[PDB]
């Protein structure tokens, strides 16, 4: 089967560039992007730890107002 | 044969997939094939972990569990690639001395990391905090595994026990 | 405080939120006097944990050699607090650098 | 007791239950909601859920709003969502906002959403929270954070391990995209989101995104589809080429084949131009193989010869593969198998197999049979089976020397150690057909002038030569375990050839057939007999019975 057959991987960007017409690349606007795919989710403890580090930076920036 | 690799008389879908992964590993490595030819797994069960995750607990007879303890690292390194984002852990069936059974289950879960200690804190009002202090040889990958260990142990033994590494503040 | 730290409201008969850092009990609490959304708490695991209510989260944790008994915030400096300790000492702390 | 009696009465008799009778019982329910007894409140909530599902009047709706407010207070008091009282309050509020036009305060609905937000991940708690969310979506109440709720549901879609939770999140996300108005930039971000998550580390997440995009393709308007469908086709071709999961690749092929007829003429023309581009870029073998697979999929979807230029380019690529398809060719074995599959599809869809160019394609198929790859050999065997029937309908029939060479290739495939069961059965059927043709034409054994064995021919007839080759392949035991299925298929083909051939020819080839048969027959009461050896002995006994039926 074709699915059973192995890929020589070809990039989607490589296929879009090998497409000769620039009008096709312009029409495929959804293909062009900043690669907004999700990462695999972290363990919950690690994600909470990152969120708490972010909250720490926000709290320090809020409280450094009183320094003056 | 996946049915030959699985010690269970009736394979399941996940059991058949795991046995196919075992056969792929055996085809890849002949020494691992020589190790896995006597080795067989009796059962598989899939345990829920908070955050939507689910982990695999594979239940193996005792002298074959010794073989998986000998060959754990390559096998789990292959299974983490084969089965995606799912922690796979090998345990034996310990039919229920319940304290000793639960301690053996604990050691099998935390394998190959040592148990530095066990503690129970009695609070005012009758609350108990039960903690297990693990070894810090390989700290980074234990940190992801701690809530998985806690969920699997709570599901299998019915006891909730916090897991922590005393070397690193968390 | 207690087994878990809970943020309550006087208009609600049950806790508004649970702010606990992990499965450890919490012995004492203190709200900041100036930056009133900051909280600090002491645990029996030799820990001082800060909390911020704008993010509704436990901000940071420090672990010392012995258990801290009480906390007081500076009335005049929003980012300093003193902790009583079992060390036979008290420690003066800046929140930004623990 | 009264609540249980009422529950039994309505749950037992439906015709006896009327709207007018229970209107007196509703105030007793709103009075029993304040009871401290949890069983009383739960039974009251069951009856109240049933009465909301039933139709009522305006005063009863006002009492239902009172019950909704009391249930909301119960939800506030209950500390965990795992509690049965909190669960039944959630069921009550979901049924309330489903079947009553009256709505609570938006702050109250936001509070209930905030409580049931963590439950969307855990399988034990997900169903009731998703029931509440689906009820809110279906009633289309507008809340500020429902967009973030939709983002959470699409995260659950992609990343959750549970199939049921993925499916329900898919339903909620689809309903939010179809119904709730959004910015054009937000919609384009959502579509680019789907296209990006097509390339995801988790195969289950990829498959869930593929089911979502399948629903998009099915229920989408074609005008809105095509602008998305360009990037959709590109990304789906990328998945069908580069995904590690064969099930995901097959689903990508199925989704592309489903999207192709619904696509507009301009989109189909753009896809055909892209197919021509990958087919023309023949510098990279995998690139050309992907182009050929896309061309075959497009042909199977839209129909044969919709684009004559694209069909001619694909046929030219297949002819190039046939020209370089011998052993040691630069083309990949997988590419050769894909070209053989495309040629088989073209021969099925077209009557062009009768042409002399497709005779050269059949010569390339013979070269592909000589090729050592088993899949390519099986594809060439299937093509030979098609060309056996198509040869009489062809403009130029296959020669006797060509049939002898095909039989020699089949004998080489049988003598090969590793062979598929289907390929072995096909080779046996092809040998039987060749023996029948040789018996009908009375064709003798043919030896090439260029390649001379230097000795007299062992068998006078071509069918006798094929039978002798099958017997020799069965008697050969260099790899007994690997060639056991080949020997069983050769025994079946020998029985078929003994049935097909004339009695004098059967009498002549009986010694050669029995010589491989006597090898298993000589071993009697063996201490350690193999199962494959016993099966071969049984097949040899059946062949000997057929031979004894043919000749006395």
């Amino acid at each position: 089967n074709e699915y059973v057959l192995p890929s020589g991987k070809l990039s989607l960007t490589d296929m879009m560039n090998v497409i000769d017409d620039r009008q096709v690349i312009e029409n495929a606007n959804l293909l062009k992007g900043k690669s907004s795919t999700y990462e695999v989710p972290l363990p919950q403890r690690i994600q909470q730890r990152h969120d708490r580090k972010a909250a720490y930076e926000i709290s320090r920036q809020e409280v450094s107002k009183w320094n003056d | 044969a996946p049915q030959a690799k699985i010690l269970s008389q009736a394979p399941t879908e996940l059991e058949l997939q795991v046995a196919q992964a075992f056969v792929e590993l055996e085809n890849s490595s002949p020494e691992l094939k020589a190790e896995l030819r006597p080795l067989q797994f009796k059962s598989i069960r899939e345990i829920d972990v908070a955050g939507g995750k689910k982990a695999l607990a594979i239940f193996v007879p005792v002298p074959s569990l010794a073989g998986f303890h000998k060959v754990q690292t390559k096998l789990t390194r292959e299974l983490e690639k084969k089965f995606q984002d799912r922690h796979v852990i090998f345990l034996a069936e310990r039919r229920i001395t319940l304290t000793a059974v639960h301690d053996k289950i604990l050691e099998d879960l935390v394998f190959p990391t040592e148990i530095v200690g066990k503690r129970v804190r009695y609070l005012v009002g009758g609350n108990k905090i039960q903690k297990v202090l693990l070894d810090s040889k390989d700290v980074q990958q234990i940190d992801y595994k701690l809530e998985s260990f806690q969920a699997v142990y709570n599901k299998l033994t019915g006891k909730q026990i916090v897991f922590e590494i005393p070397s690193e503040t968390h | 405080g207690g087994a878990k730290i809970h943020l309550w409201d006087v208009n609600r008969l049950k806790p508004v939120s649970d702010l606990s850092w992990g499965a450890d009990n919490i012995t004492s609490l203190k709200f900041n006097q100036n930056e009133t959304d900051i909280l600090a708490s002491t645990g029996s695991d030799n820990s001082i944990v800060l909390y911020d209510l704008r993010t509704n989260s436990p901000t940071q944790k420090i672990v010392q050699t012995m258990r801290t008994n009480a906390i007081c915030w500076n009335p005049m400096e929003a980012f300093n607090f003193v902790t009583a300790n079992e060390d036979h000492n008290a420690y003066y702390y800046d929140m930004r650098n623990l | 007791f009264a609540l249980d009696l009422l529950r039994n009465v309505i749950t037992r008799h439906r015709s006896f239950l009327t709207v007018s009778h229970l209107e007196g019982f509703i105030p007793f329910l709103r009075d029993s909601l304040l009871s401290e007894n949890e069983g009383v409140v739960i039974s009251t909530l069951r009856i109240l859920i049933t009465l909301i599902r039933l139709d009522f009047s305006d005063e009863s709706s006002e009492i239902f709003k009172n019950c909704a407010r009391k249930v909301l207070n119960i939800i506030k008091v209950s500390p965990s969502t795992s509690s049965e009282l909190c669960q039944m309050g959630l069921k009550f509020l979901s049924a309330f906002i489903r079947h009553t036009d009256s709505t609570l305060k938006d702050t109250a609905l936001s509070y209930v959403l905030g409580r049931v937000l963590p439950d969307l991940n855990e399988p034990s708690r997900q169903g009731l929270a998703f029931n509440f969310l689906k009820a809110l979506v279906s009633k289309h109440i507008m809340l500020p954070e429902l967009y973030d709720i939709a983002d959470t549901t699409r995260e659950i879609m992609v990343t959750n391990h549970s199939k049921e939770i993925r499916d329900v999140s898919r339903s909620v996300y689809y309903q939010f995209l179809m119904e709730y108005d959004q910015s054009k930039g937000r919609l384009e971000k959502q579509f680019k989101f789907m296209v990006d998550n097509l390339q995801y580390p988790t195969e289950s997440g990829r498959q869930s995104v593929m089911e979502l995009i399948n629903l998009i393709i099915t229920k989408a308007n074609p005008a809105l589809l095509s602008k998305l469908s360009s990037s959709f086709f590109l990304a789906l071709v990328n998945v069908s080429f580069n995904d590690d999961a064969p099930r995901c690749r097959e689903m990508a092929s199925v989704l592309i084949s489903t999207m192709l007829p619904k696509l507009e003429n301009k989109d189909l023309e753009i896809v055909e131009k892209y197919i021509a581009a990958w087919l023309k870029q023949v510098d990279n073998a995998s690139f050309l193989n992907l182009g050929l697979r896309t061309y075959k999929v497009y042909l199977k979807s839209i129909g044969f010869e919709h684009t004559i230029e694209l069909d001619e380019l694909a046929i030219k690529r297949i002819r190039y593969i046939l020209s370089d398809t011998s052993v040691g060719s630069e083309h990949q074995w997988d590419l050769v198998y894909s070209a053989l599959n495309t040629f088989s599809s073209y021969m099925e869809a077209t009557e062009s197999v009768y042409k002399h160019g497709f005779k050269d394609i059949w010569d390339g198929i013979i070269t592909c049979l000589l090729y050592p790859h088993s899949w390519v050999r099986q594809s060439a065997a299937n093509l030979v089976h098609q060309l056996i029937a198509n040869k009489d309908k062809l403009e130029i029939s296959l020669t006797n020397l060509e049939i002898q060479t095909i039989a020699t290739r089949i004998l080489h495939q049988l003598g090969a150690p590793s062979i598929p069961e289907n390929l072995a059965n096909v080779s046996i059927k092809t040998l039987v057909n060749i023996s029948i043709l040789w018996k009908e034409q009375r064709t003798p054994f043919i030896m090439d002038v260029s390649k001379q064995t230097g000795e007299d021919l062992k068998y006078t007839t071509a069918i006798d030569y094929m039978v002798t080759r099958i017997g020799g392949i069965i008697r050969s035991d260099e790899h007994r375990m690997d060639s056991f299925m080949s020997k069983k298929a050769c025994i079946q083909l020998l029985a078929l050839l003994v049935q097909v051939l004339d009695e004098d020819e059967v009498i002549a080839e009986g010694e050669k057939i029995l010589l491989p048969l006597y090898g298993y027959l000589e071993t009697y009461y063996s201490r350690a007999v193999d199962e494959e050896q016993e099966e071969l002995r049984t097949l040899s006994n059946e062949c000997l019975k057929i031979l004894e039926d043919k000749l006395q």
